[PDB]
C-alpha cells in the first residue's frame, strides 16, 4: 500500500528518468545510450489490434554488435537478474534451455513430455541470446517465425499445435572479421540477413577505439 | 429349430437351375477345377432372402456354419465322390455391404460377431505354419494304433509302452497372420495410423504380400482372456478373413 504512494512520490521527481537510466548496470562503466535503450526496451509499449485483422506488437527488440572485450554479456546477465521472467540462451550450443520445441522422454523424470523452446517459455517475458551469429538453420527459422508471426507451430509425432511466443528479444553479436569496419554498412559487417535485422527496433554498435583517459578510468574501476 | 430352418433356407437358395441360376455351373466349375471354395454375392442373397442376409450379417458364426453344412450337402448330392477328399468346404462373400463397409480407423465394438469389409495396405506378414487337425500314433510293443482329433499330446500307452508318431498319417492345414494399415491417402493429415490383424487359413495364405493394397471380407471377433485367477476385462480383437481381393 505504502509502496504505491512511494512510487507516485518518486514519479513527481523532476529527474526520475535520468535516475532510472543511471540505475541500470551499476557495475558497467560508460555506455549510457545502451542503458537508455535497455530501459526503453524493459518498460515496453502497448500492442494494438483494430478489430481482428491488423496486429501491431509493442515489444522493443534490442540487438547489440560489438568488438570482443566490450562487456556485452554483463548487460545480458544484469537484465536476466533484474527481469522477473527472463530466459538466457547461447547460440554456440550445449545450452541449458533449447531454442526449438521437441517431444521426448525426459532423462530425469523418464516421462513423455513436449518441451517448447525458450521463446515459448518466455511468453510475456524477456529472451536473451548470446553468440547470435553462431546459430544454425533451425534456430534461425524459429527466431524468424517467432519475431514475425509471434507464434510457433509444431507438427511432430502426431501432435499439431500452435503456441504464443509474445516475448522481447535482446541479442548480442560480434562482427564478421572480428573488428567493426566503419567503411562498410552494418548489414555487411554481420553474418545475419537483412530480414532478421529488420525485426530489431534498436541496433547498438560498440567499438574499441583507444582513448587513454577512458582506458585509465576503466582500468581503475 | 432355428439352425435347421437356416440350413433349409440355404439349401433352397442354391437350387436355381430351373430359375436361370448360375451357382450350379459355378459348383460344376469348382469340381472341375479342384477348388473347394465358393463366392456368393451378398446382393443376390439379399434380393432373394432379406431376412437370411440380415441374420448372416448380424450373426456370422452360426449362419456361416449352417451355410457350410448346406454346401457340403449340395456337393454331396452332386458328386459324393468329390466330397470324400475334403472334410468341409469354405465360403467366400462378395457384394455391397453398405453400413458395414468399415475402414480400419472406424472399426468399433458395435461390429462384433458380424461380417465386415475393409480396404487397406499390407505392412506385416508372417511365415506360413502348419496346424494339426488329426494325430495318429502307433505302439511297437503291442502293434496298436490310436487316433486323436483336435478342434494334450499323448506319449505313452496304457501299460507305459512308448508311442511312435506317424507324421505322414496326420493332417495339417496352413496358417498365416497379416497386418492391414489404413491407406495414407485417406487418413487425416498429422495423425498416427491404425492397424488391424487378420488370420489367413487354407488356400488364402499366399494371396497377400507386404506393401500391397487389398480388400478383405471377414468376421470380427474377440479373443478370450487367457488362463488366470484375475482378468483385466480387456480382450484383443482379431479379424478372421473369408475372402481377400487384389483391388
Ligand atoms: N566497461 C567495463 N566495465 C567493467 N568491466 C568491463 C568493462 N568492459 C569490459 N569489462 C570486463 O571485460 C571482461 C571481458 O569479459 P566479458 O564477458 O565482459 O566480455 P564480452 O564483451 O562478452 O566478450 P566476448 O566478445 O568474448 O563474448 C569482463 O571481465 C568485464 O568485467
Ligand atoms: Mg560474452
Amino acid at each position: 500500500d505504502e509502496d504505491v504512494k512511494m512510487i507516485t512520490s518518486l514519479s513527481k521527481d523532476q529527474q526520475i528518468g535520468e535516475k532510472i537510466f543511471a540505475s541500470i548496470a551499476p557495475s558497467i562503466y560508460g555506455h549510457e545510450d545502451i542503458k537508455r535503450g535497455l530501459a526503453l526496451a524493459l518498460f515496453g509499449g502497448e500492442p494494438k489490434n483494430p478489430g481482428g485483422k491488423h496486429k501491431v506488437r509493442g515489444d522493443i527488440n534490442v540487438l547489440l554488435c560489438g568488438d570482443p572485450g566490450t562487456a556485452k554479456s554483463q548487460f545480458l546477465k544484469y537484465i536476466e537478474k533484474v527481469s522477473s521472467r527472463a530466459i538466457f540462451t547461447t547460440g554456440q550450443g550445449a545450452s541449458a534451455v533449447g531454442l526449438t520445441a521437441y517431444v521426448q522422454r525426459h532423462p530425469v523424470s523418464r516421462e513423455w513430455t513436449l518441451e517448447a523452446g525458450a521463446l515459448v517459455l518466455a511468453d510475456r517475458g524477456v529472451c536473451l541470446i548470446d553468440e547470435f551469429d553462431k546459430m544454425n538453420d533451425q534456430d534461425r527459422t524459429s527466431i524468424h517465425e517467432a519475431m514475425e508471426q509471434q507464434s510457433i507451430s509444431i507438427s511432430k509425432a502426431g501432435i499439431v499445435t500452435s503456441l504464443q511466443a509474445r516475448c522481447t528479444v535482446i541479442a548480442a553479436a560480434n562482427p564478421i572479421g572480428g573488428r567493426y569496419d566503419p567503411s562498410l554498412t552494418f548489414s555487411e559487417n554481420v553474418d545475419l540477413t537483412e530480414p532478421i535485422i529488420s525485426r530489431f527496433d534498436i541496433l547498438c554498435v560498440v567499438r574499441d577505439t583507444v582513448d587513454p583517459v577512458q582506458d585509465e578510468m576503466l582500468a581503475r574501476f | 429349430v432355428e439352425l435347421r430352418e437356416a440350413q433349409r433356407d440355404y439349401l433352397d437358395f442354391l437350387d436355381d437351375e430351373e430359375d436361370q441360376g448360375i451357382y450350379q455351373s459355378k459348383v460344376r466349375e469348382l469340381i472341375s477345377d479342384n477348388q473347394y471354395r465358393l463366392i456368393v454375392n451378398v446382393n443376390d442373397l439379399r434380393r432373394k432372402n432379406e431376412k437370411r442376409a440380415n441374420r448372416l450379417l448380424n450373426n456370422a458364426f452360426e449362419e456361416l456354419v449352417a451355410f457350410q453344412r448346406a454346401l457340403k450337402d449340395f456337393v454331396a448330392s452332386i458328386d459324393a465322390t468329390y466330397a470324400k477328399q475334403y472334410e468341409e468346404f469354405y465360403v467366400g462373400l462378395e457384394g455391397s455391404f453398405g453400413s458395414k463397409h468399415v475402414s480400419p480407423r472406424t472399426l468399433t465394438s458395435c461390429f462384433l460377431s458380424c461380417v465386415v469389409c475393409v480396404e487397406g495396405i499390407v505392412t506385416k506378414c508372417s511365415l506360413v505354419r502348419p496346424k494339426v487337425v488329426r494325430s495318429v500314433h502307433y505302439c511297437p510293443a503291442t502293434k496298436k494304433t490310436i487316433e486323436r482329433r483336435y478342434s494334450v499330446y499323448p506319449t505313452k500307452d496304457e501299460e507305459n509302452n512308448p508311442l511312435e508318431t506317424e507324421y505322414g498319417l496326420s493332417v495339417y492345414k496352413d496358417h498365416q497372420t497379416i497386418t492391414i494399415q489404413e491407406m495414407p491417402e485417406k487418413a487425416p493429415a498429422g495423425q498416427l495410423p491404425r492397424s488391424v490383424d487378420v488370420i489367413l487359413d487354407d488356400d488364402l495364405v499366399d494371396k497377400a504380400k507386404p506393401g500391397d493394397r487389398v480388400q478383405v471380407v471377414g468376421t470380427y471377433r474377440c479373443l478370450p482372456g487367457k488362463k488366470g485367477g484375475y482378468t483385466s476385462g480387456t480382450f484383443r480383437t482379431v479379424l478372421i478373413a473369408c475372402n481377400v481381393k487384389q483391388m
